[PDB]
């Protein structure tokens, strides 16, 4: 993975040694090249994963997440140019350095072959994320958002550190390839009940699991646009990715420990989807939609079936491009009216005709219109949960109805109707804004032509 | 060899260059009292470095190229604007006084550093000890609030204690009716607006607090308007002083080593001039303070440490 | 002080610590503490004000009381063994007195009450010596007598130190009080792993000393002793704010920073001994330390607090303070995690 | 006032000084080149060549080989009367049951 | 809307003797700036 | 061990309990601190003299020399407190974390 780690590190000298007026151009161009070379990870086999060395390996699960992660860095740089224009040059270059550090930690996180190495990198993503929220957020609440995002993750991650170190002392290794062959069943005892909680609580808080999600509406809303994009597109998927790996060494105890979390997620789906029906803040409505979409991922991972795993991987990638697109669309309005209230600016389809087309496509993907990969992932998770218990179709069905109501309510409330009379600074959409949306939705739809590359190892 | 513990250990001691002529003289007085002329004469008739009264731009003269900087880098405080609108709502009255106390504090440190390092005496127009006469003159006219005086005393009681009072205090007395006349003769459009109540309060502060307080630790010479014109008389009186009181007698090479270490570190001198007391007059917001700081570093010879600015003609940076 | 006398006094502070560390005889250990305490008082009173007199007095009474308990342990150990060798003690009562004597010298809870008040009442330079160098001698003795230390007693002092230090710092705005409580919290980590692997006590001590030294050095550079006086730093020395952010995150045990290595290796050693509840309790409780480290980052680096007009005069002068080894310490205190297996040099 | 703070700056319309602005930068020359790099590397290189690269992957995860192999086995097993698929994955000749 | 930075009301929360006021500590006052208490 | 150790070791406890329970005067506490040394001096001397540990016979003298030097520092700090407040009461030493 040194062919990707080293070029990412070299994005830092490039930013710092570039001309003052070329920092965005240089960093954007070379981050798109690193994204281009990420396609070489697609050299996957039907039996064995890519095992590069003693430290890093890539399989069909980490590869789509790696490609998504490296694709978002250029998009984050585009989305941040406007609101950082009136910023000190050194502080503009420190903002980019935090984004590059976040990618550096993420690419090493998804390919780490040893669980403790995964833990350190999984935990190191907090520092740059915390700094982006608290330093370059706009409102007062960014300080409290950072504290919630920080202490929710460490309250669950620290017990995971003890559990991992305990596993190495008893099994002898934490290399993920070794665990595939040396794994042993988990006898049902009170000691193993808490090894299960310690091995899964960190990932569920980061998903997030309903009830432990209170950090997400704060952090995802108060962060700058680049922070929100990475927060919702790649950093929620560290929890899902971890559970996919860690669940290998928790059988059979997962078949009864999963009930309290399958119940929280299934019922959390309906609660979080319902909250969106009454959200006054547009950016907050999008934040709660992630909680409802990651509820399906938790359920799929916990019921442990080939179809649920295939759906989970497609959902994480599909949700990554859609939620990220929605935040950029919402930030497009904010940069004109400088308010997050959804009902402030209305009828925007009569003033920004083309940006209303992106709203439509971003809304259709969010409500899982077939055959988008959003529907493929969601459908695969409904099929698997039906076999688990036929009654689940009721809860899955109700969430689909609510999802369409708050997806189109957002579209109707902000785009249709009469325009607000006293808002007269709605300038025509920039080429930067339009190209930012096209870089979200076009890959999201092209994947429908070749879905297999995002269906995960179980394919 | 920059001064420090090693220099002191190797021989650089204060009581080897100070002589009977190493004295610190401050020439106080009221506005238009002729002190600037008298002090400039005392200095040249005794071989003493002269320091013109510390103004708004004193700090600029001692740093950089010596030229005054644009007023935005001094806080926009103006003495001209103080006379026109002393009751301004932007706090320019106290923000002027606070800035001037720091300038005098910075100047007093520079004077002590010169006296200790070279042994030569110095003459100051005014000093941090006498600077409070203007503050209570402003307060008694209602130009500044009480919280401004309380803030002033907090800064003074943590900075004044670290230094030594002047050897000799020379006070030139001019009655308020005469001062008004001398203000008119110079005919400064802004200065002429000074009210006689303001001038009178300065004398009351000078008479009631400064002189009776500095007389128990300094030699005080209270000349008058006519007497001040005789410089040879002033030099004669000073050279016949006894110097039998004050703290300069209880000083040694050890105490003066501490004094010199403090006064050569200008950031240390100005440490408590910016204490976090959120008074509206002296408080600056984060956006304005941030914007001005970036402009300051773009001025010639200010981006880097002195001697490392290649835009003003510094070489050998890569070996320095 | 005269500069030469200042050096002679520091060398005597260091000599006493070195005597404790090279001594095979219990009497010379006691002499080292006595010499060390004798030469620490003058630097605690170099400013000659009431608050320094009180701090030295409280320090003197606590250290003298501990020194007498240490002697009683030695004489009891002499009565029951007839030898003076610095090793395991040959009597349970002698062990408890020595352990409590060394707990008072370290400032561990519940003998902690002096550490915050003494540090607040002395200059930053003397606080730095107090919280870093003064812990080398008591830890040297604990490293040698740990086979005969009562396990319940030592782990009880550790848990209390972590709790009290974590809770104490939340209510603080004075920096020297924040650092004093952060010291008590880290003392518990050093002594909790002592029975299991005393080599991880040295690792935690060394990393803590580097991080603490970096912190005090950057507080001395700007002459800052309060939270609000430290929040003006962004408007004078912006670089010093980023270094404070990095060092504060490391002290909080956040990866990928150095301060994670001690917490990481201590947990590894305790779980090898089937100690699961204690490392979990300590790790979670250490989030209290992280909270009040994060507050300082908010008011120093991650937000721009209100400034003062007189600050504009400071922009014209450079920093003339020595800031010795600050570039080296800040890097060692933040970027050493990839070299973690180097800890075996302490074996 | 409660302090000396700058007024909230009014937002700047990028189209006022440059009606051809692409929104990337205030400098027109920098604005144009930032638009060119995003469109060339974003759309001409990554989305067009990346899509073409993916379309011609060398049998991603060997699913064409699997179909080809199964055709032989179905042909071979049926041509010899063998079951199309056995219900035991491992030959029970080398499995020892508990008791 | 410009980025929010702490105002005087916000910063004054970190200026008292303690962070969390209580009845017992309401009598406390911030220490002297130079650590020097007036003789008396 | 011998009933002399019962009383000398009880003397140390009395001085320790006396030292840990301040009344008002700092000087009274400095005497309890110096009473602990005397109890240690006697306890150390008896053990060495009884066991004929010849070389250890210098140890009680070294204990007396350092504890007296420590006591001199204690009086000096007490004298500086008195100059500040006029009296050596320990209740005036609460400026730090009052
Ligand atoms: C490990 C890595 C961590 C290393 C930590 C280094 C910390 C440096 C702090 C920054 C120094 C500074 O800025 O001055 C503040 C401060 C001075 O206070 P000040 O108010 O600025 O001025 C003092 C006078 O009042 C001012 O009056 P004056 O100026 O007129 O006269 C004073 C004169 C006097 O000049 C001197 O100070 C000379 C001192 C020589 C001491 C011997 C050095 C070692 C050689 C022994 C042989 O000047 C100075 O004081 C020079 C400042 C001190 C610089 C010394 C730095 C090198 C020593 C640090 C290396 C570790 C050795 C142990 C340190 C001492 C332990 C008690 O420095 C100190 O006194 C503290 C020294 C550091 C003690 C703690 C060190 C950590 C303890 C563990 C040791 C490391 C090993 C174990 C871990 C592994
Ligand atoms: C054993 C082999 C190690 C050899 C180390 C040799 C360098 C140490 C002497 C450097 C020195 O003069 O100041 C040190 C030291 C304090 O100097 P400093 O302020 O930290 O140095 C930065 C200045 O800008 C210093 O800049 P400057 O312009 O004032 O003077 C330039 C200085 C050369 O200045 C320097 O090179 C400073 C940087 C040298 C490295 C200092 C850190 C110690 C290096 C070992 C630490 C390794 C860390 C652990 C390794 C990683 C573990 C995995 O030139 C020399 O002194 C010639 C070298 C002495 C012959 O001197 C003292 O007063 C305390 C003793
Ligand atoms: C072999 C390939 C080589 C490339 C490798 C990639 C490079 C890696 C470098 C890592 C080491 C960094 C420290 C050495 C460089 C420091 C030199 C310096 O201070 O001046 C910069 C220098 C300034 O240039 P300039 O033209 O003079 O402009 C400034 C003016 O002179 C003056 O104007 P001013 O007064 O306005 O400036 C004030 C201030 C701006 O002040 C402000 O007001 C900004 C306040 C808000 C900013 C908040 C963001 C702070 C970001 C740092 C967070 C620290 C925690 C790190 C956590 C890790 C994740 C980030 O600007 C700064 O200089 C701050 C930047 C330097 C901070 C030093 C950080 C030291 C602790 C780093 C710990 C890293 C641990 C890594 C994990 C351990 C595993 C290895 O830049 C250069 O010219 C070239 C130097 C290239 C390095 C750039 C510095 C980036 C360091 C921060 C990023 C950390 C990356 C960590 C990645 C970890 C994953 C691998
Ligand atoms: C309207 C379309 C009408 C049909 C057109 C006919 C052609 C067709 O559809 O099939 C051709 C092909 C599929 O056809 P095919 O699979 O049936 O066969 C192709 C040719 N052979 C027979 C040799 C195999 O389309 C694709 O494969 C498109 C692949 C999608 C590429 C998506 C990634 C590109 C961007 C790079 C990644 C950056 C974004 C990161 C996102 C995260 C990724 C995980
Ligand atoms: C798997 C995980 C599942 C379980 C996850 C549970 C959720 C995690 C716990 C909540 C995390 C804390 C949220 C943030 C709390 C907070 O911000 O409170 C702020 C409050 C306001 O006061 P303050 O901010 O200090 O004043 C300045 C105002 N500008 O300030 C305060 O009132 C002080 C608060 C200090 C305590 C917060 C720091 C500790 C957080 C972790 C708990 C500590 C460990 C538990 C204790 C161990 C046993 C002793
Ligand atoms: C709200 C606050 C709720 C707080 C709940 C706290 C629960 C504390 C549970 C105590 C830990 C249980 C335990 O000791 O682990 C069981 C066992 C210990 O005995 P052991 O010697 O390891 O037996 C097998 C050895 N071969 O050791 C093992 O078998 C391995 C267990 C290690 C698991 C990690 C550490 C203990 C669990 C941490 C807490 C789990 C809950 C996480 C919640 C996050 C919030
Ligand atoms: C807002 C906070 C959100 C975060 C909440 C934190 C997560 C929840 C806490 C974790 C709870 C885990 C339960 C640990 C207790 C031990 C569980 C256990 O041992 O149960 C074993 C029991 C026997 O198994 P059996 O079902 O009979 O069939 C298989 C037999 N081999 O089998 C069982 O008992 C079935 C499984 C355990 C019982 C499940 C009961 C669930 C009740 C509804 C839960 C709803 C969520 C509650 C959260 C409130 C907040
Ligand atoms: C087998 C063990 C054998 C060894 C036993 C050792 C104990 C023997 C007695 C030793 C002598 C007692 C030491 C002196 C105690 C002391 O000085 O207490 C003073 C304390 C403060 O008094 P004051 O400041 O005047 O305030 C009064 C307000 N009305 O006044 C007080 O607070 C209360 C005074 C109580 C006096 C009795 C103290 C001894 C009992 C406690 C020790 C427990 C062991
Ligand atoms: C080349 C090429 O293929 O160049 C084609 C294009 C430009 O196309 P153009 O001819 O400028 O028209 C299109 C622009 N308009 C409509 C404004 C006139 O390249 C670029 O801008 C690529 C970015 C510049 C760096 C390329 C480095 C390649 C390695
Ligand atoms: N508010 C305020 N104004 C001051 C202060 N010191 C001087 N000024 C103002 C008052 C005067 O109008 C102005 C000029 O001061 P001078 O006394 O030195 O004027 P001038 O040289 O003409 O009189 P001189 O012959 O030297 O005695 O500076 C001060 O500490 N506070
Ligand atoms: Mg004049
Ligand atoms: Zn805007």
């Amino acid at each position: 993975m040194l062919k990707y780690i080293i070029p990412t590190i070299m994005l830092m000298p490039l930013t710092w040694l570039s001309k003052n007026n070329m920092i965005w151009v240089n960093s954007t161009a070379h981050s798109l090249l690193i994204s281009f070379t990420s396609l070489l990870l697609m050299n996957q086999f039907g039996d064995n994963s890519l095992n590069f060395s003693l430290l890093f390996f890539s399989d069909s699960l980490s590869t789509p997440l790696l490609i998504l992660t490296m694709w978002l860095l250029p998009l984050m740089l585009m989305a941040s140019q406007h609101h950082l224009s009136k910023e000190n040059l050194t502080r503009k270059k420190l903002f980019i350095t935090m984004l590059i550090s976040l990618q550096l930690f993420l690419i090493m996180t998804f390919t780490a072959m040893e669980l403790i190495l995964f833990y350190i990198l999984f935990e190191a993503t907090l520092v740059p994320t915390l700094i982006i929220i608290t330093r370059w957020g706009n409102q007062t609440e960014r300080l409290n958002a950072g504290l919630y995002f920080l202490f929710y993750t460490l309250a669950g991650s620290l017990p995971l550190l003890v559990a991992l170190i305990y596993i190495q002392n008893t099994v002898g290794s934490l290399n993920f390839l070794m665990l595939q062959y040396w794994v042993q069943p988990v006898h049902n005892s009170w000691s193993n009940v808490f090894m299960w909680l310690a091995c899964m609580m960190a990932f569920m808080v980061k998903m997030p699991l309903y009830g432990l999600h209170l950090w997400l509406p704060k952090a995802h809303v108060e962060a700058p646009i680049a922070g929100s994009m990475v927060l919702a597109a790649v950093l929620l998927k560290l929890g899902g990715y971890g559970m996919l790996r860690i669940t290998l060494i928790l059988n059979p105890m997962t078949d009864f420990m999963a009930y309290p979390f399958i119940m929280l997620s299934l019922w959390g789906m309906i609660m979080t989807s319902s909250i969106c029906l009454r959200q006054t803040d547009l950016k907050s409505l999008i934040a709660y939609s992630s909680v409802s979409h990651m509820a399906l991922v938790i359920v799929a991972i916990l019921i442990q079936t080939p179809w649920s795993y295939m759906g989970a991987t497609a959902l994480m990638i599909a949700h990554g491009l859609t939620s990220s697109m929605l935040f950029c669309l919402a930030n497009s309005n904010y940069e004109r009216i400088h308010s997050r209230t959804m009902i402030l600016a209305r009828g925007l389809q009569t003033l920004l005709p083309l940006m209303a087309t992106w709203w439509l496509l971003a809304s259709l993907t969010n409500l899982a219109l077939p055959p988008t990969i959003n529907l493929i992932g969601e459908l695969f998770v409904v099929m698997s949960t039906f076999s688990w218990s036929n009654i689940t179709i009721i809860l899955m069905g109700v969430n689909m109805v609510i999802t369409a109501l708050y997806s189109l309510y957002m579209l109707i409330m902000t785009q249709r109707g009469k325009y607000t009379y006293h808002i007269n600074n709605i300038s025509p959409s920039f080429t930067r804004e339009n190209a930012l949306m096209s870089l979200h939705i076009l890959p999201l739809l092209l994947l429908t032509l070749n879905p297999k590359i995002i269906l995960g190892p179980l394919y | 060899l920059q001064y420090g513990p090693l220099a002191y250990i190797l021989g650089e001691k204060a009581t080897k260059k100070m002589t009977e002529k190493s004295k610190l003289i401050t020439v106080d007085g009221n506005i238009c009292s002729g002190k600037s002329k008298l002090a400039k004469e005392i200095a040249e008739k005794l071989g003493l470095k002269h320091f013109p009264e510390a103004g708004i731009h004193y700090v600029d003269s001692t740093t950089g190229d010596g030229k005054p900087l644009p007023v935005q880098f001094s806080g926009n405080c103006s003495l001209e604007k103080f006379y026109d609108d002393p009751k301004s709502n932007d706090g320019n009255s106290y923000r002027l006084q606070a800035w001037l106390y720091a300038s005098r504090l910075l100047q007093y440190a520079d004077a002590l550093e010169h006296l200790l390092s070279t042994g030569q005496g110095v003459v100051l127009e005014r000093s941090i000890y006498s600077d409070f006469v203007f503050l209570e003159a402003m307060y008694r006219q209602g130009f500044i609030r009480k919280q401004c005086v309380d803030h002033y005393n907090q800064v003074k009681k943590v900075t004044i204690c670290e230094y030594l009072p002047p050897h000799v205090v020379v006070y030139v007395d001019v009655p308020v009716p005469e001062v008004q006349s001398r203000i008119q003769k110079k005919g400064n459009p802004h200065e002429m607006k000074i009210t006689s109540a303001y001038l009178q309060d300065i004398e009351n502060a000078y008479k009631g607090t400064f002189l009776p307080e500095m007389s128990e630790k300094c030699e005080v010479l209270q000349y008058s308007a006519w007497e001040a014109q005789d410089a040879e008389k002033v030099v004669e009186d000073i050279e016949y002083l006894k110097y039998d009181k004050g703290p300069w007698l209880d000083q040694n090479d050890r105490k003066l080593h501490k004094l010199r270490m403090l006064v050569q570190d200008k950031l240390e001198v100005l440490n408590y001039t910016s204490i976090p007391v959120f008074l509206p007059e002296v408080t600056v917001g984060a956006h304005q303070s941030d914007q001005v700081f970036q402009e300051f570093t773009e001025l010639p010879g200010r981006k880097y440490r002195a001697g490392y600015n290649e835009d003003v003609g510094d070489k050998w940076i890569w070996l320095k | 002080m005269n500069p030469i006398i200042f050096i002679i006094i520091l060398l005597t502070i260091m000599l006493g610590t070195i005597i404790v560390m090279i001594s095979s005889h219990w009497l010379l250990v006691w002499i080292g503490f006595e010499m060390n305490m004798l030469a620490i008082i003058p630097i605690m009173m170099k400013n000659h004000n009431p608050r320094a007199t009180e701090a030295s007095t409280k320090y003197f009474l606590t250290q003298s009381t501990a020194s007498m308990l240490l002697m009683m342990a030695v004489i009891i150990n002499l009565m029951f063994s007839g030898q003076w060798t610095v090793m395991k003690l040959f009597n349970p009562m002698a062990s408890m007195l020595m352990t409590m004597a060394l707990a008072m010298k370290l400032g561990m809870a519940p003998f902690h009450f002096w550490v915050p008040e003494v540090t607040q009442g002395i200059p930053l330079s003397s606080g730095l010596i107090l919280l870093t160098w003064q812990k080398l001698a008591p830890m040297s003795v604990l490293y040698q007598i740990f086979p005969s230390i009562n396990l319940n007693l030592i782990l009880t002092l550790s848990v209390l130190s972590i709790l009290i230090g974590g809770w104490g710092g939340l209510n603080q705005t004075q920096l020297r009080k924040i650092m004093a409580y952060s010291s008590i919290a880290h003392m518990g980590w050093m002594t909790a792993v002592l029975p299991y692997n005393p080599t991880m006590t040295l690792l935690n001590l060394i990393i803590y000393i580097i991080m603490t030294s970096t912190m005090f050095t950057m507080f001395m550079a700007n002459s800052t002793t309060t939270t609000l006086s430290l929040s003006h730093t962004w408007n004078k020395t912006p670089i010093m704010t980023v270094l404070i952010l990095a060092t504060l995150l490391s002290m909080g045990g956040l990866p990928p920073l150095s301060g994670f290595m001690p917490k990481w290796m201590i947990i590894q050693e305790m779980t090898k001994n089937n100690s699961i509840i204690l490392p979990t309790f300590m790790a979670i409780t250490a989030l209290l330390n992280l909270y009040f480290y994060m507050r300082l980052t908010y008011s120093t680096t991650l937000t721009m607090f209100p400034s003062t007009n007189n600050m504009k005069m400071k922009w014209q002068f450079p920093l003339m303070k020595k800031m010795t080894f600050l570039p080296t310490m800040v890097v060692l205190s933040t970027m050493m995690l990839p070299l973690t297996p180097m800890l075996s040099v302490l074996e | 006032l409660r302090w000396q703070e700058d007024p909230e700056p009014e937002d700047e319309n990028l189209y006022e000084k440059n009606p051809d602005s692409h929104g990337y930068d205030k400098d027109p020359a920098v604005d144009i080149w930032n638009m060119r790099v995003v469109f060339f590397f974003g759309f001409s290189i990554v989305l067009v060549l990346g899509s073409t690269f993916v379309a011609y992957l060398p049998d991603y995860r060997m699913q064409e080989w699997a179909r080809r192999e199964a055709e032989r086995l179905v042909k071979y097993r049926e041509a010899h009367g063998l079951p199309i698929m056995e219900s035991n994955c491992f030959d029970p000749s080398k499995i020892q049951l508990p008791e | 809307a410009r980025q929010w930075q702490p105002d005087v009301e916000w910063a004054e929360q970190y200026g008292g003797a303690v962070m969390y006021p209580t009845k017992e500590t309401a009598h406390w006052k911030p220490p002297p700036w130079n650590d020097v208490d007036p003789p008396k | 061990m011998s009933m002399v150790y019962m009383n000398i070791m009880m003397a140390f406890t009395v001085s320790l309990v006396g030292l840990l329970m301040y009344r008002s005067h700092l000087m009274s506490s400095l005497l309890c601190l110096e009473g602990m040394m005397l109890s240690l001096f006697v306890m150390a001397a008896l053990t060495i003299l009884n066991s004929h540990f010849t070389l250890a016979s210098m140890m009680p003298i070294i204990l007396l020399v350092f504890a007296a030097c420590e006591a001199a520092l204690g009086l000096s700090l007490l004298v500086m407190v008195s100059n500040t407040y006029g009296t050596d009461y320990v209740q005036n030493l609460n400026l730090l974390q009052c």
